[PDB]
């Protein structure tokens, strides 16, 4: 697809391409705002159609260009022309230094056509039910936005919820030895792989008194 | 072979099924697991077998029960 | 192998967040491609807020329930 | 403002405030009374939307359910129009008549 | 890009929602930002007493009117307002003395009670009350001093093992501890608490009461009952025995949980788990809500127990002191009441976790298994007493209205009566068996009246529907039938759009929102009862079982002197009650427009005036609104700016009434 | 010929309900009260039940139906 | 000692015997055909009435209306006599104790509205059980309506043979419970 060349809206006064149109205080604001969208088509006849900002107009028989601050107004005259059986209309976004956007019919098919290298933008697989609980997420790159985590993350949650209800079964952490750990950060024995051999030890250790203490009374 | 979306779900059901057992486990440390939190006090366990174990009664745990 | 209920048979809607769940429909068609992840399409007697008595789904959310009988959903 | 609420909602509303047992206005303190109660009910329509009553209507739908009692004209609460068109109809018939009795009441009386 | 006019509304929304905070990463941030919060409102509240105090102590009465209280009028503060008039004299002045104010929150009454005699032990007071709002602050940073101290302990901190993480949950293990806040809390805060003003009693106000005694003997602790004859109000050798009694109580009920020590002290976590609890204490929400629950029954039988037991000297004797204090303290209840609800609902939107479908083992489960019962079952509860309250006064209104006073019904209050018979046949054993008999209750058990049944059913009625919105809001909070996603969402937003029905009011703000309403209306009513069973008995008592009653005998008869205050015919000292029940009538009717007239429309309207202002000559020269743009306030925003309005005006339009009506 | 839905993609159903454990628990231990998981027996335990004699019909006499209230429990 | 002063000016029974428990026996109710407010009362009614009676002609029709509204009003003063009213007050008092057996009780009126709307509530429920369609809640079917109208009388008898027997309540599990609250 080739983006054409939609010169600004204060640097073509008087072009041919203009529809016939009424004009009215609707039209975009001017002396405030310098984001312009434009939107061209080819037609027909010329048949009578409204503005999205207020009075009628009446198409060319060749080109049309019409200027729209915002691509609402751009995206209701487009299905408005679209129920007038005319396609190949293109909406373009201008920037203020009169850089041009293709926007509406991106890749050249309307969206509402199936189109070969499409992927589907923010999809989430499973029902919308399948969302992870917000207050599981506090906290984390999802504090409040449990709608978009990964699809990874709700079935770590879903897990978790799972394990945590069987209580007494759970394996309650340890509590850290304050006073005789914590030495200054550069006293370590480094050893990373031998620090989780450590870990396996000291766990074992906990696991086996908590055994021994439990059966006493139960 | 293509991943229909029963093997998915099969997917899901062995994920889920492996890692609620792992979590459990002394091996994953989440705060909802520590001392006054959802878990049992480490020497006092309170309810097992659906019975009220002897660690509920606290210093009574020895009385016998006549 | 035909695959989910029978046509024409009812069922018990078991997805949570459906305006149907625990309610009974009757199964309008089960699609056969294994590829479709909400094949089984329930057709029902109350119509949802949008004015809606079918939907599609999936296989693991239909138990195959008695009919509705008298004054019963 | 005071005075437009002294002399005229307050002194001269006494012939209809004290209307009741009185033979020719006793409806037209009824009708004061009920256009205040009109005029607040309006208030319930004019200021809440329609989820609430949908929600609170389908947990009342699951005890009819309960009962074997099912409405197959399903229960949905009013429109959000709707309910705008009660809360201004009911809004204005209540002041309406709350202006009327007081008007009529004071002029009967004095007359 | 950058923000719109409603970055205001948006962030003040949400200005304390600490939660809510975007460099807020852990509950230690969390829970010292709310800490040092708590620090500077306690400071708040100190400079508000000292102020009290002061105003009292020098723009104030307080040397005269102690001396003949019954028949005097304490001073709030001087008025300095240059608007009034340079000549003549106010109807607040006396000729050319300053300007006063009547004060109308019973200070008076508290200081003389407590044992206070002169300016300067109040101005001594003052300033002591100051030095410990000076010293509130200073523990709030010497506590953010303390974290921010541990926090760079950290930095020679390590467990030698991959364990070492571990220490992030206990960072603030100082603020999040339950136990021993349990037990310092019920112990000192409440037991030692009372036991010291027991022993102020028993030092000041009791020897600054009554001819110089015994060296505080034993004999200050007694048990007479209510109603002193000379002051019309409690003993205050009974509050000292009271607040001992409680105090030791308290004290030994705080050696419950397991505080300091390992080896003494049930846990929290082990008492919940063998009972029908076990929810989520560390929910900053959920703890909020159940103390907002908490302080709500202490208010309101705070409001209760003021007026029906006054304990405070001569504070009987004052007609708007009585009133004054018993609606300020409902309206602060319903306040906590309705809170309480609020903070459920936000707990069970942010810090709940449920099981995945069918484990019915937390109560919050349970509870949410059956919610439609509960809601429907408090509906049919709801729609009975309206019904039959309504239909009942509207029998009684058309009856009396129709001069037939006996055809109406009249339900004779036979329960309430019961239980007041049995409460007095009680009370006068206890009478009885005294050497010093013939004692006083005042207010404790009132002649109840068909009036009263007709009137108890309907603050029945208003409870229950107030109970009905939040309970349905807090149930529903996270899905509901019509939109079965609520979690998913904000507590507050706007609404899910006009299809699938419409969806106007869906959130549990929202139900928040169309709560508070019933509250108002509740707290309306039962301020009403209490003012119209107050302002005259007999005509109540007879002359309320008909709505036109309420109507008339009371909100028309009642307001002449308020709207008489300033006229053309000059001005009295309810001037200002006058004027501010104008305003709150005006401020009223104000939210009115923000809760009818919704967003789209004034979109549209500050679209024109925006064109207008980029129009106009000179402004589009300089403001071409790119920076801070004009835009309608949004749509929970605007429900929430006509609920304030709404509730400002229903509530600020009473105390004018109040004050008009009883002095 | 219908084919067996696998494990994997069975169905849940309701089978589990508040008066017993869910997915995977155990019930709160409740001292002497009702304990264990009911099961629906009042009525046909009632027709084994002696005491009916002819007196009144001579088949198990229960007008207004008192038995069955407990088999009704679960509905 | 004077238990109207000590509580405020009400007063308590004093009195522990079951002769008490009735409301005939309250001390703040008196039977109204000897209560000095009842008869003020229903005296100014009178007057009222016939003042008003007074202003119109001897020989119109208005004057007889009024000689039948003061017939009226004599004939409920005598039939309220038997009626407790208050002893400050003079209007009679509706006894809601459950007494079965007193003027103005509470017992009958809720019995008779009790069977008559559990007669409304069960015809409804009939007719919606045996029309299951919105079809026929449009357009009643007015024969079938008719019949379940009549056949509602044994309501009290057949709910609870319905209720002990399963046939009124259905299982939670067979309804919508409501909105989803977990799932993750
Ligand atoms: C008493 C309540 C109340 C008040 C005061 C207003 C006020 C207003 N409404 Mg409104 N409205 C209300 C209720 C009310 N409404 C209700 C119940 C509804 C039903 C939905 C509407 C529906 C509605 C619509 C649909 C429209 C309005 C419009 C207006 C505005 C036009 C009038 C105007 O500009 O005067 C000025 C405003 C005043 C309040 C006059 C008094 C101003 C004070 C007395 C003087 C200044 C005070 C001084 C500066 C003190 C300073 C403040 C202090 C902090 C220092 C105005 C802001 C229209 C509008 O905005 O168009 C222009 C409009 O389109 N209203
Ligand atoms: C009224 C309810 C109640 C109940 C059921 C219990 C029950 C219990 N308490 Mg307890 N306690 C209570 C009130 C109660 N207490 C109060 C009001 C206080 C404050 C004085 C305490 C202070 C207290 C302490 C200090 C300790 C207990 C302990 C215990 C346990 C051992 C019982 C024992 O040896 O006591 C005879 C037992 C579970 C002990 C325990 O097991 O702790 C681990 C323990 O150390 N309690
Ligand atoms: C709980 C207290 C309460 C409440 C909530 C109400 C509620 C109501 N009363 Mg009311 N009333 C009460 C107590 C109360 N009454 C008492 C105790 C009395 C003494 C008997 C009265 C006497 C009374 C009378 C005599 C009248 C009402 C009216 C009304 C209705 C006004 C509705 C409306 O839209 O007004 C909108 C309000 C206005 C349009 C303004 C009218 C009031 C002000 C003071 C007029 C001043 C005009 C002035 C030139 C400035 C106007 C500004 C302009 C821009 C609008 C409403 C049903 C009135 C009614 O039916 O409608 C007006 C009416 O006629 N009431
Ligand atoms: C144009 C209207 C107007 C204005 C601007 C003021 C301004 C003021 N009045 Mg005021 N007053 C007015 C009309 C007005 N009055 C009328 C009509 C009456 C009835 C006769 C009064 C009766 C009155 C009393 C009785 C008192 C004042 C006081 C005050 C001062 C309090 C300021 C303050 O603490 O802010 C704080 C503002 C807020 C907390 C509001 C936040 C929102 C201030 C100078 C007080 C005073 O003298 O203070 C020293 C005081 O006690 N006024
Ligand atoms: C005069 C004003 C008025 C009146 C009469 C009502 C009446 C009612 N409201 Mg309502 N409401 C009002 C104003 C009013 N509201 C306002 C201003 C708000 C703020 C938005 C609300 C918000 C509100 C909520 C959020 C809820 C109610 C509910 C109810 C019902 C309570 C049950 C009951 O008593 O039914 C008896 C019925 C009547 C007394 C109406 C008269 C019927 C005929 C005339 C007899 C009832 C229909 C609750 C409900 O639905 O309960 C089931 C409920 O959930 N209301
Ligand atoms: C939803 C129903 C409901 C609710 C919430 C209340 C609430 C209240 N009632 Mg009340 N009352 C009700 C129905 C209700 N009532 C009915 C139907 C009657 C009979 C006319 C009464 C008669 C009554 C009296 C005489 C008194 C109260 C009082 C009170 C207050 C104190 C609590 C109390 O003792 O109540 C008692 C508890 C109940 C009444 C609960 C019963 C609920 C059932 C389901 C209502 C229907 C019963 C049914 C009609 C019986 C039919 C019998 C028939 C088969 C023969 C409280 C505000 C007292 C009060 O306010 O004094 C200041 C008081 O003295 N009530
Ligand atoms: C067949 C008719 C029928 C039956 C059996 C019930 C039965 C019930 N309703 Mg209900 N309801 C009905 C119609 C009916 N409703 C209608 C038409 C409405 C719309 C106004 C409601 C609105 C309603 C609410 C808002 C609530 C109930 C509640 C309840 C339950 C408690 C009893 C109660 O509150 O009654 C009181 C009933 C009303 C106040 C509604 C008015 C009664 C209508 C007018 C009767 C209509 C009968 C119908 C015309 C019969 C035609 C027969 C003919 C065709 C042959 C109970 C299960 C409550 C609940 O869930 O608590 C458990 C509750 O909160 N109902
Ligand atoms: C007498 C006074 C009593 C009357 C006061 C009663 C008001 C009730 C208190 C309720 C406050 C809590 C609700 C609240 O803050 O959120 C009410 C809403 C919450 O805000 C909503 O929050 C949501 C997330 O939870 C979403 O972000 C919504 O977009 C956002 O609007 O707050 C606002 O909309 C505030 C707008 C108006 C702000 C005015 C600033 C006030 C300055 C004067 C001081
Ligand atoms: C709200 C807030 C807060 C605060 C509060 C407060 C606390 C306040 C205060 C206030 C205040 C508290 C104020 C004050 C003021 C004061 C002043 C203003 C003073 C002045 C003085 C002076 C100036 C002095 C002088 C002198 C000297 C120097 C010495 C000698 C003497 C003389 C006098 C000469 C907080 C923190 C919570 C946080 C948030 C916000
Ligand atoms: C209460 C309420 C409802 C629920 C109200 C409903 C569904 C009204 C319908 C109830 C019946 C059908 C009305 C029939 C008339 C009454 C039963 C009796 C009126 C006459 C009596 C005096 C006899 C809404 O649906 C709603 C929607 C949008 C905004 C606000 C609201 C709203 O405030
Ligand atoms: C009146 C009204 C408005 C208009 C009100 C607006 C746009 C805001 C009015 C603000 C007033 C005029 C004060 C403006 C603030 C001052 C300029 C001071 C500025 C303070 C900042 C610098 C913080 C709405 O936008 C609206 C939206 C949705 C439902 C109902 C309504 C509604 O009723």
């Amino acid at each position: 697809v080739v983006a054409e060349a939609i010169p600004r809206p204060e640097d073509l006064l008087d072009s041919p391409k203009f529809p016939m149109f009424e004009g009215s205080t609707g039209g975009y604001m001017s002396r405030s705002t310098r984001e312009r969208h434009a939107i061209t088509w080819t037609a027909k006849g010329q048949a009578k159609f409204e503005m999205p900002t207020g009075g009628f107009a009446i198409m060319n028989q060749g080109e049309n260009l019409c200027y729209f601050r915002k691509k609402e107004q751009c995206i209701a005259l487009g299905k408005q022309l679209r129920k007038m059986k005319i396609e190949n209309y293109k909406i373009y976004r201008l920037k203020k230094d009169g850089t041009v956007i293709f926007m509406h019919p991106a890749d050249g098919v309307f969206p509402e056509k199936v189109n070969k290298g499409r992927v589907q933008v923010n999809g989430r697989p499973f029902t919308i039910r399948g969302n992870p609980q917000q207050s599981e997420l506090k906290f984390t790159k999802y504090q409040g936005k449990g709608y978009e985590a990964d699809p990874l993350t709700t079935m770590f949650v879903k897990a978790r919820v799972m394990a945590f209800a069987d209580v007494p079964n759970l394996f309650a952490l340890p509590q850290p030895n304050m006073d005789e750990l914590v030495p200054a950060e550069e006293v370590d024995k480094y050893t990373r792989q031998e620090y989780t051999t450590r870990m396996m030890e000291a766990l074992k250790r906990v696991q086996d008194d908590r055994a021994a203490k439990a059966a006493k009374s139960l | 072979y293509t991943e229909t979306v029963a093997d998915e779900r099969l997917f899901e059901q062995v994920y889920l099924q492996y890692t609620s057992e792992y979590l459990k486990g002394p091996l994953y440390w989440h705060p909802d697991k520590l001392q006054g939190w959802l878990p049992d006090y480490p020497g006092t366990p309170m309810i097992k077998e659906g019975k009220y174990t002897s660690h509920v009664i606290g210093n009574l745990k020895a009385f016998s029960s006549n | 192998p035909w695959v989910g209920p029978k046509k024409g048979s009812w069922v018990k809607i078991l997805r949570p967040e459906s305006y149907w769940f625990q309610q009974r429909g009757q199964v309008v068609n089960v699609n056969q491609k294994p590829e479709v992840k909400y094949p089984v399409t329930v057709k029902f007697d109350s119509v949802n807020y949008a004015n809606v008595n079918t939907n599609g789904y999936a296989l693991w959310e239909v138990i195959e329930a008695p009919a509705p009988g008298p004054g019963e959903v | 403002i005071n005075g437009w609420l002294r002399n005229l909602l307050w002194s001269e509303a006494s012939q209809v405030i004290q209307s009741y047992a009185l033979s020719s206005i006793c409806p037209y303190g009824f009708i004061f009374l009920i256009g205040h109660f009109i005029w607040a009910f309006s208030l319930m329509f004019l200021f809440s939307g329609r989820a609430y009553w949908q929600e609170l209507i389908e947990s009342i739908l699951w005890s009819h359910h309960k009962l074997k009692i099912i409405p197959h004209i399903q229960p949905r609460a009013l429109s959000i129009s709707q309910g705008r068109a009660v809360g201004f109809i009911h809004y204005t018939l209540g002041g309406i008549g709350s202006t009327w009795a007081f008007i009529i009441s004071r002029l009967l009386v004095l007359t | 890009g950058r923000c719109a006019s409603s970055r205001y509304l948006q962030v003040l929304g949400s200005i304390h929602d600490i939660e809510c905070g975007f460099g807020i990463d852990n509950t230690l941030s969390l829970n010292l930002q709310i800490f040092t919060a708590h620090w500077g409102h306690l400071t708040i509240i100190l400079i508000w007493v000292s102020s009290n105090l002061y105003h009292i102590a020098s723009n104030a009465n307080y040397s005269l009117w102690v001396k003949n209280p019954i028949p005097s009028m304490p001073i709030a503060h001087n008025i300095w307002d240059p608007h009034f008039t340079n000549s003549t004299s106010t109807p607040y002045s006396h000729t050319i003395i300053t300007t006063i104010l009547i004060a109308y929150s019973g200070i008076y009454n508290q200081l003389y009670t407590s044992g206070f005699n002169t300016i300067n032990q109040i101005y001594k007071t003052t300033f002591t009350f100051s030095c410990l709002a000076v010293i509130s602050i200073l523990l709030a940073k010497i506590h953010i001093n303390t974290h921010s101290e541990l926090l760079h302990k950290l930095a020679s901190h390590t467990s030698q093992i991959p364990s070492f993480f571990q220490l992030l949950y206990f960072l603030d293990v100082a603020i999040s501890s339950v136990n021993i806040r349990f037990n310092f809390h019920t112990g000192i805060l409440v037991g030692l608490f009372s036991i010291g003003y027991t022993g102020h009693l028993l030092d000041i106000t009791i020897p600054a009461s009554r001819a110089p005694l015994i060296h505080t003997s034993p004999s200050y602790l007694t048990f007479f009952g209510g109603l002193k004859s000379n002051t019309s109000s409690l003993y205050l050798t009974d509050i000292a025995h009271h607040h001992l009694a409680i105090g030791i109580i308290s004290i030994l009920t705080g050696h419950l949980y397991s505080s300091f020590r390992a080896a003494l002290g049930t846990y929290i976590r082990d008492i919940l788990y063998t009972s029908h609890l076990t929810h989520s204490i560390k929910s900053l929400h959920l703890a909020l809500s159940l103390i907002l629950a908490s302080c709500t029954p202490l208010t309101s039988t705070t409001a209760q127990h003021i007026y029906s037991l006054t304990p405070y000297f001569y504070l009987s004797y004052d007609h708007i002191y009585s009133t004054a204090l018993y609606v300020h303290h409902s309206y602060i209840t319903s306040f906590l009441a309705i809170a309480s609800h609020a903070h459920t609902a936000i707990t069970l939107v942010r810090d709940w976790v449920a099981p995945l479908e069918q484990e019915s083992s937390s109560k919050q489960i349970r509870i949410h298994t059956h919610k439609a019962a509960i809601i429907s079952h408090l509906s049919w509860v709801s729609l009975w007493l309206g019904f039959h309250t309504l239909a009942v006064y509207s029998h009684n209104d058309t009856c009396i209205a129709f001069n037939s006073p006996s055809k109406q019904i009249l339900i004779e209050a036979s329960n309430g009566q019961l239980i007041q018979q049995a409460s007095g046949k009680a009370l006068y054993g206890t009478i009885n068996s005294i050497n010093n008999y013939n004692k006083s209750f005042d207010s404790f058990i009132h002649p109840i009246s068909p009036g009263d049944l007709y009137v108890h059913h309907a603050i029945a009625l208003g409870l229950h529907i107030t109970v009905l919105i939040l309970l349905k809001g807090g149930l529903e909070a996270r899905g509901s039938k019509l939109m079965p996603d609520k979690m998913e969402h904000s507590f507050g937003f706007s609404c899910d759009g006009p299809g699938r029905g419409g969806t106007c009011d869906i959130s549990a703000w929202d139900s928040f929102y169309l709560a508070t309403f019933w509250m108002l209306n509740s707290n309306a009513w039962i301020s009403f009862y209490f003012h119209y069973k107050h302002l005259t008995p007999r005509q109540f008592s007879e002359s309320s079982t008909y709505l036109e009653s309420w109507f008339r005998d009371y909100l028309w008869f009642n307001s002449t002197p308020l709207i008489h205050g300033y006229s053309t015919l000059g001005a009295n000292d309810l001037s200002v009650q006058s004027w501010s029940f104008l305003l709150t009538h005006l401020a009223w009717a104000s939210g009115f427009m923000f809760l009818i007239s919704w967003r789209g429309y004034w979109q549209e309207l500050i679209d024109i005036i925006l064109y207008i202002h980029l129009k106009t000559p000179i402004l589009i020269n300089l403001w071409n609104g790119d920076i801070y743009t004009p835009l309608a306030l949004s749509i929970v925003q605007a429900r929430f700016i006509g609920l304030v309005h709404f509730s400002t005006g229903l509530i600020l339009t009473y105390p004018p009434f109040i004050i008009g009506a009883t002095s | 010929x219908x084919x067996x839905x696998x494990x994997x993609x069975x169905h849940p159903k309701h089978m589990l309900v508040a008066g017993v454990r869910g997915y995977e628990m155990e019930w709160q231990p409740i001292p002497g009260d009702a304990v264990k998981y009911p099961k629906p027996n009042s009525e046909e335990m009632f027709k084994t039940m002696i005491g009916a004699d002819v007196e009144t019909g001579g088949e198990a006499w229960d007008p207004l139906g008192f038995h069955k209230l407990f088999d009704r429990n679960f509905d | 000692a004077k238990p109207l002063e000590m509580f405020g000016g009400v007063d308590i029974d004093l009195e522990d015997t079951p002769a008490h428990w009735t409301i005939k026996a309250s001390p703040v109710l008196e039977p109204c055909k000897d209560n000095k407010k009842f008869h003020k009362k229903l005296k100014d009614e009178l007057y009222k009435v016939k003042k008003n009676q007074q202003k119109f002609a001897e020989g119109s029709a208005a004057y007889a209306r009024f000689n039948k509204k003061i017939k009226m009003i004599e004939l409920r003063e005598t039939a309220y006599g038997d009626r407790l009213c208050g002893k400050k007050d003079g209007l009679p008092r509706t006894i809601a104790t459950g007494e079965w057996n007193v003027r103005g009780s509470a017992m009958w009126p809720a019995a008779i509205f009790l069977y008559i709307a559990g007669w409304i509530g069960w015809a409804g429920r009939s007719y919606l059980i045996r029309t299951n369609d919105a079809a026929k809640e449009i357009n009643i079917d007015v024969p079938l309506a008719v019949t379940c109208m009549a056949s509602g009388f044994s309501w009290p008898v057949a709910a609870w043979q319905e209720i002990v027997n399963g046939e009124m309540a259905v299982p939670n599990d067979q309804i919508h419970n409501g909105g989803p609250w977990n799932q993750s």
